[PDB]
């Protein structure tokens, strides 16, 4: 019988990757914040506590 | 300045909500309502109820 032969092979192209995914990461920056803590207190002085 | 902003949220009775805002579209200027066991009414504006 006329039996097959090998396949043709792959042909496989050789070269260089760079793989990307979603970024999910947040995007991170150095702030300053300036503000001024105004506390107000109001105390009531007894004979002997406050 | 300011001396103390005492702020809270106050619960809508229920004759408030269907009867009112429900209905006419309208709220009440007063709210009615029970913090720390004790019946307390607060006026808006010092003014009268609308």
């Amino acid at each position: 019988r006329r039996c097959p032969t090998r396949p043709e092979g792959q042909n496989y192209t050789e070269g260089i990757a760079v793989v990307f995914k979603e970024n999910i990461a947040p995007y991170k920056f150095k702030a300053t914040m300036y503000y001024k803590d105004v506390t107000v207190s109001q105390v009531w002085f007894g004979h002997r506590y406050s | 300045q300011f001396m103390g902003i005492f702020e809270d949220r106050a619960p809508v009775p229920f004759e408030e909500v269907i009867d009112k805002i429900n209905a006419k579209g309208v709220c009440r200027s007063t709210a009615k309502y029970v913090r720390n066991n004790m019946e307390t009414t607060a006026f808006h504006r010092d003014d009268h109820e609308t």
